[PDB]
């Protein structure tokens, strides 16, 4: 009879979804996860991230 | 910046400063900044806006 | 029945990073400043430092300082299926690539 | 200047007799 | 060399071969060789002789 | 009574020490981790690592 | 072209193309050091990162 009196209020809004331009969906600036752009048969790497 | 610090020490070696432009600076929070030294941080418990 | 009262006044900035140029006039007149060209003239290698006073934070905080340099790739293909890129950064380097 | 953007070896041109785009190199 | 591959062709684009000296070659293992050019290889889970 | 008849055998030897000649204790041949030997007034390396 | 035995494990082919890696180190003046580096049939600079 005393659980007639209760209250409820909404859960907090939480909007989830991808970053501003897909920020950090590619590893940039992380060594050991570097990108590669190189000649197929010459293999001279030409991406260096610091 | 330790918690409750009011001074930040900066140390830069002797270097040539030819073709130096300005400085820019801003303050961040530790928990809102991930480390890019590794590709996974088990201590990044923040999913908000970085 | 207004009580005696004192002003508190402050500002906010959001989405801004502070900018201190490296110019004598504190203003751009080209991307390569006039004080970057006076260390070309002579240099003994000078060492920088700063101090900062930051308001207390209960939370742990970091300082992010950007030192504005030139990062310029020159990139060229001399033959079919060949790409070669040299990477040159100016005053800072920190073990800079392909130096 | 304050952040780089200096680029461009271009002007653009259109030969006369109308504006007729492409001169196809001179 | 893929697993159980019997042949690996090499192609190299045209090059001036002035002052060239002999080829030398040996076979390694993918698990026993760490990636070079990138500091830290996360997929290298071997500690024996490299 | 049937754990009287357990049998045991030594754990495998496994000698861990430092590398052959301190191999891989310094970054060599890695851009973005390469050394510096440069006059302290010009910032031009005499070190080129590829 | 190379021909090798099958192996269940993935393997790599390591080919050393022998060249001349040669550096010339000059100091013209006090606290000044510089060098010109040359690699002959494979590229002498820019190259691989």
């Amino acid at each position: 009879e005393i659980n007639l009196v209760q209250q409820s209020m909404p859960n907090r809004p939480n909007y989830i979804g991808f970053r501003d331009n897909f920020i950090g969906l590619m590893y940039y600036n992380s060594t050991g996860n570097m990108g590669v752009l190189a000649g197929q048969a010459s293999q001279l790497n030409a991406v260096v991230d610091l | 910046i330790p918690a409750n610090a009011t001074n930040v020490p900066i140390s830069i070696p002797s270097r040539n400063w030819a073709a130096f432009r300005g400085w820019s600076f801003t303050r961040l929070k530790t928990k809102e900044t991930p480390s890019l030294g590794s590709g996974f941080d088990p201590y990044f418990v923040y999913s908000g806006s970085i | 029945s207004a009580v005696t009262s004192v002003t508190q006044k402050k500002f906010l900035c959001d989405r801004v990073m502070w900018r201190i140029p490296f110019s004598s006039n504190f203003m751009s007149m080209g991307a390569l400043t006039d004080l970057g060209q006076n260390m070309l003239y002579a240099n003994s290698a000078h060492a920088l430092d700063m101090n900062f006073e930051v308001d207390p934070m209960d939370e742990s905080t970091l300082l992010y300082v950007v030192f504005e340099v030139f990062d310029v790739v020159r990139v060229h293909q001399p033959h079919r299926g060949v790409i070669e890129a040299v990477y040159l950064r100016t005053p800072f380097s920190a073990g800079n690539a392909t130096t | 200047d304050i952040n780089f953007s200096s680029l461009a070896p271009r002007h653009g041109t259109r030969p006369f007799m109308g504006t007729w785009s492409d001169i196809g190199t001179s």
